[PDB]
RNA sequence: AAACUCCAGUUGACACAAAAUAGACUACGAAAGUGGCUUUAACAUAUCUGAACACACAAUAGCUAAGACCCAAACUGGGAUUAGAUACCCCACUAUGCUUAGCCCUAAACCUCAACAGUUAAAUCAACAAAACUGCUCGCCAGAACACUACGAGCCACAGCUUAAAACUCAAA
């Protein structure tokens, strides 16, 4: 189905993060993907220390990767991703527009429990 | 401007300076107060030690050493030493929850030091080494 | 009652006027009440839609000199 | 509390008995020993008010039905 | 309806041809999911 | 098992589909859809194949072929996790429950029996 | 806000496994615990080691 | 260890008045409940201890937040007597 | 209730796995 | 007989049931300046629904989420975004008093 | 006291271990169990009850074979306490707790409160605990101790588990 992929990016120039981004999206396409669309959430300092590669990485490039893959690609993409230098951490998950959030009535009281013990004279 | 509690960012520019020294240049002074000893280290911001006290090492043994008192007086020697190689301001990162938590920080204040930062940095492991069995007492 | 429900959508529209209500009397007749009485006399004359018999009925207070402040 | 003192002039009004203040024990199923071997006990109870001031039903409501004194409770 | 609608997004996707060009919009445009919520459920966006 | 180009039992009678893309033909195949979108369409293939009148799924034939649709799931999915006690206890419960319905359905209508027994290729054995 | 009491105790209409085992029944009391003693404390140690500092140099 | 330094659970000092800064950082480690997890964490408490102590504490709080409800309820009646004498 | 039912058992297994391993 | 004898009816007064301030709102692990709007500036504990204020589903929903963004280098740990120490404060808790 | 001093403090690199806060939530699973994140598969039955001759599971501890080493820790060693201390306190360390495969089949496996369908009326009801009952079915129980035992039988179990007695004894438990 469609899938998000969480993708940062170390930060490089732009002729190489172009080039990186294009050769992530070809490895989706050659596992059968169906790469829909490609979203930049900016570039910034990364809230923790991630060490990847032997390569200690302070600031990353945030981009978003939506597209429709079988179940079975799900795996091989992640083997995919670990292998790369260049990306400083890859997670695949459900698109969250996929899933339809159901409309709340709004907010229930709760009544005081009741009966919970016996009314016998103690 | 109105106090922040919040100490500032250092990528950000701010107008708080301590004797022409900016938030991320002043020493640190690491506090160890474990349930037995107090342990104390004064270091600048380039990690160079200056000063460092213990209540071992400040005529204190034993069962001694785990008290207030005991503390304060590492803090005043530690503070003795910190202020001979020029420190005036020092930022306090205490780590433990031992009895000269707080004692060992008056020390460093009546030596001559002036805190102006006070950061707990207790190590809490979130799920970590599994620790020692209860005591039967 | 049949007339709660008018009510009810005066208190959420216009909410409780500045005249305080004086429950000693047993004949008074608050603006609500007041209100509710034009709302079925012109409820008889044949009007069937809820919201244009609501704003007539204002209508007709506000020429008898009713102040009628919404919350809005 | 708030009516001890209409209830108390009413009853000396109307020639009648009242008792709004504590209920000591035994003032009914143990007359005889509080007020003589000879004393009359009441051939009518009024409750103005069944409940005391715990919000439990008045002592008298249980002891006069022992006694047989018929109740007139609001 | 939904068939309609979809099949109208694929006509702006990213295939194998629109690739290089894609990618370079990418780099130059931004977004902010990022937003705030206050006390009366107003939303407050980002200003960037 | 049915063609991956296969499209969804929902989007099957859509009118036009034909003449779609074949980008769209791909998103609404069972390509890009999960493991219980097919067996929909395996269970709907059989219960055209017996069961007289497919649109009735109250019925014992109806009950049975969904069933066996399950029972197979779980032997494709304990064949790549053998050690999944979980699932384990469920097809060994759809196997006996199961059973239940071919009793009954053998004792009221025989000739469906055969029909059911044929098409699933379910070989029913009296209890020891 | 109390937190829920429904479902929380092992009863008979309760399906689930207890959340609460309270050792005492979950009933308001008539009274409330009395006020507790601070706990002793050394004074003017600070003072007193100023005081004793001096000693030792003098 | 991989975090910025000097932003969790820092508190500065205002005009050298170390004492209020430290019952601050003292007090925002109780509310966040950092100071009873450390203590408990001494010693290891085997499951079974550790929900029988999560269940007491659950019924404390019950118990706790319902009687203060009700002072809080009664605490109008505190006044003096308006019928003295009767 | 007492666990004095549950100590009679609690020796007589003592005493049983004691007398296994001796002989 | 009587006009005047009580109806059935369900209440005309009855008050909307009330809604969570992210009622009918989606909540995304990659929103970091709403999820850190729930959790400490000083600790970054997640907050609970006592101080939040949310619903059961919402307050599932900021968990769910906050726990994946902390994974996926979107949200930090061990304290609260200093960027986002400025939003408007939604969560019933006072430290300094 | 012993131990360590190849140590401690600050900084950086750095898991086959364990999963703060959320959780004042009360959800899932047949039970046992299940509380870091992602993905895949997936959560039986269109009447109910029903196999302690059946099949599939069953916390922890333990056996078997090959690995992992942080921490904790039976046994053991050292230090202390004590009349003695084969314990409680302190330190060091192993089996073991982890992973793979195969076993073992026990628990206060207890929410000691059977499954389904109902009722809140009468006599509500020994006591206490977690109010009292109806219909139906299955399992189980008939004084205490001997006895989670002996013998027989079955079992990958061999110091084991399951099933389970008797004699003598007591007038109580
Ligand atoms: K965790
Ligand atoms: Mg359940
Ligand atoms: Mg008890
Ligand atoms: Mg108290
Ligand atoms: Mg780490
Ligand atoms: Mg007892
Ligand atoms: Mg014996
Ligand atoms: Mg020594
Ligand atoms: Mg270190
Ligand atoms: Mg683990
Ligand atoms: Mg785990
Ligand atoms: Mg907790
Ligand atoms: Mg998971
Ligand atoms: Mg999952
Ligand atoms: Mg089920
Ligand atoms: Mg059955
Ligand atoms: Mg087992
Ligand atoms: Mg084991
Ligand atoms: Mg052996
Ligand atoms: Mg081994
Ligand atoms: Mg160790
Ligand atoms: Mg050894
Ligand atoms: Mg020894
Ligand atoms: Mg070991
Ligand atoms: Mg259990
Ligand atoms: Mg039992
Ligand atoms: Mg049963
Ligand atoms: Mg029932
Ligand atoms: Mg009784
Ligand atoms: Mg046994
Ligand atoms: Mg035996
Ligand atoms: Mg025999
Ligand atoms: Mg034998
Ligand atoms: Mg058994």
């Amino acid at each position: 189905p469609r899938y998000e992929l969480a993708l940062i990016l170390k930060a490089m120039q732009r002729p190489e993060t172009a080039a990186t981004l294009k050769r992530t999206i070809e490895a989706l396409m050659d596992r059968g993907a169906i790469v829909r669309d490609l979203e930049n959430l900016g570039e910034r300092a990364l809230p923790y220390r991630i060490s990847a590669h032997s390569q200690q990485h302070n600031r990353g490039g945030y981009f978003l990767v939506d597209f429709y893959a079988p179940t079975a690609a799900v795996e091989s993409m992640v083997e995919h991703l670990s292998r790369d230098i260049d990306v400083i951490r890859g997670n695949i998950v459900k698109h969250p527009l996929t899933q339809e959030l159901k409309e709340c009535e709004g907010i229930v009281p709760v009544p005081l429990a009741e009966k919970l013990y016996s009314t016998k004279k103690r | 401007t109105k106090f922040s509690i919040y100490p500032p960012i250092p990528g950000e520019e701010s107008s708080l300076r301590w004797a022409g020294k900016k938030f991320e240049e002043i020493p640190i002074a690491h506090i160890k107060a474990s349930h037995n000893n107090t342990q104390i280290q004064v270091v600048s911001a380039s990690n160079e030690p200056l000063a460092f006290a213990s209540c071992g090492t400040e005529g204190f043994r034993n069962a001694k050493k785990g008290t207030g008192i005991a503390a304060q007086t590492a803090g005043i020697a530690a503070a003795a030493r910190a202020k001979q190689k020029g420190v005036i301001h020092i930022r306090v990162v205490v780590k433990g929850l031992g009895p000269g938590r707080l004692s060992a920080m008056h020390g460093l204040i009546m030596g001559g030091l002036e805190v102006i930062s006070i950061t707990d940095n207790t190590p809490i492991p979130h799920x970590g080494c599994r620790p020692r069995k209860a005591r039967k007492l | 009652y049949h007339e709660d429900r008018i009510r009810a959508k005066f208190y959420s529209v216009y909410g409780s006027g500045q005249r305080a209500f004086d429950l000693f009397n047993p004949n008074f007749k608050s603006t609500c009440q007041r209100f509710v009485e034009k709302y079925t006399e012109l409820q008889k004359l044949g009007e069937t839609d809820e919201e244009k018999l609501f704003v007539e009925t204002g209508k007709a207070l506000l020429a008898e000199g009713v102040i009628l402040r919404r919350v809005g | 509390r708030q009516f001890s003192y209409l209830i108390e002039n009413m009853a000396r009004d109307c020639g009648e008995y009242a008792h709004t203040r504590y209920f000591r024990g035994g003032m009914l199923t143990n007359a005889r020993l509080l007020f003589g071997p000879t004393v009359r006990l009441p051939d009518l109870i009024i409750f103005l008010h069944t409940l005391n001031n715990i919000f439990e039903p008045h002592v008298a409501v249980r002891d006069a039905a022992k006694m047989n004194i018929p109740t007139v409770g609001i | 309806r939904e068939v309609l609608q979809l099949q109208e997004e694929v006509k702006n996707f990213i295939t194998r041809e629109n690739l290089e060009a894609r990618v370079e919009a990418a780099l130059d445009s931004r977004k902010n999911y990022n937003w705030a919520i206050t006390r009366e459920g107003l939303v407050v966006r980002p200003q960037r | 098992d049915p063609p991956p180009s296969t499209l969804l039992k929902d989007y099957q009678n859509v009118p036009g589909i034909e003449k779609v893309d074949d980008v769209v033909k791909r998103l609404l195949s069972l390509e890009m859809a999960n493991k219980k979108e097919m067996l929909k369409i395996k269970q709907e293939q059989f219960m055209k194949k017996i069961v007289a009148n497919p649109e009735d799924t109250r019925s014992l034939e109806a009950r049975i072929i969904a069933l066996s649709v399950k029972i197979r799931s779980y032997e494709e999915h304990l064949e790549k996790h053998r050690k999944d006690k979980a699932h384990k206890r469920y097809l060994l419960m759809s196997i006996d429950q199961r059973k239940k319905m071919l009793k009954n359905l053998r004792n009221t209508n025989y000739d469906v029996f055969e029909k059911i027994c044929w098409g699933l290729g379910i070989e029913y054995t009296f209890p020891p | 806000a109390t937190p829920s009491l429904r479902g929380r105790l092992a009863r008979f209409g309760n399906p689930r496994k207890p959340v609460l085992k309270p050792n005492k029944p979950l009933i308001l009391a008539n009274r409330v615990g009395e006020r507790r003693r601070e706990k002793g404390e050394a004074t003017c140690i600070t003072e007193m080691s100023v005081m004793m500092a001096c000693w030792k140099q003098n | 260890a991989k975090h910025l330094k000097f932003i969790a659970r820092t508190v500065m000092v205002q005009e050298g008045n170390v004492e209020s800064a430290y019952r601050t950082l003292n007090r925002i480690l109780t509310m966040d409940g950092l100071i009873e997890d450390i203590k408990h964490r001494r010693y290891y408490e085997k499951p079974c201890r550790r929900r029988q102590r999560e269940s007491y504490e659950r019924c404390r709080r019950i118990y706790n937040m319902e009687m203060a409800r009700k002072i809080n309820f009664l605490m109008r009646k505190n006044r003096a007597d308006p019928w003295q004498g009767c | 209730k007492n666990v004095l039912k549950i100590r009679r058992r609690k020796m007589n297994h003592h005493k049983y796995r004691k007398l296994v391993k001796k002989t | 007989s009587n006009e005047d004898l009580p109806i059935s009816m369900e209440n005309p007064y009855k008050e909307p049931l009330k809604k969570c301030i992210l009622c009918g709102k989606h909540v995304d692990y990659k929103n970091v300046q709403l999820l850190s709007q729930f959790v400490s500036p000083f600790t970054g504990c997640i907050y609970g629904r006592h101080i939040t204020g949310l619903c059961g589903k919402k307050q599932k929903e900021i968990t769910k989420a906050i726990k994946r963004a902390q994974i996926m280098g979107f949200m930090p740990v061990t304290y609260k975004d200093p960027a986002y120490l400025k939003d408007p404060k939604v969560c019933n808790i006072r430290y300094r008093e």
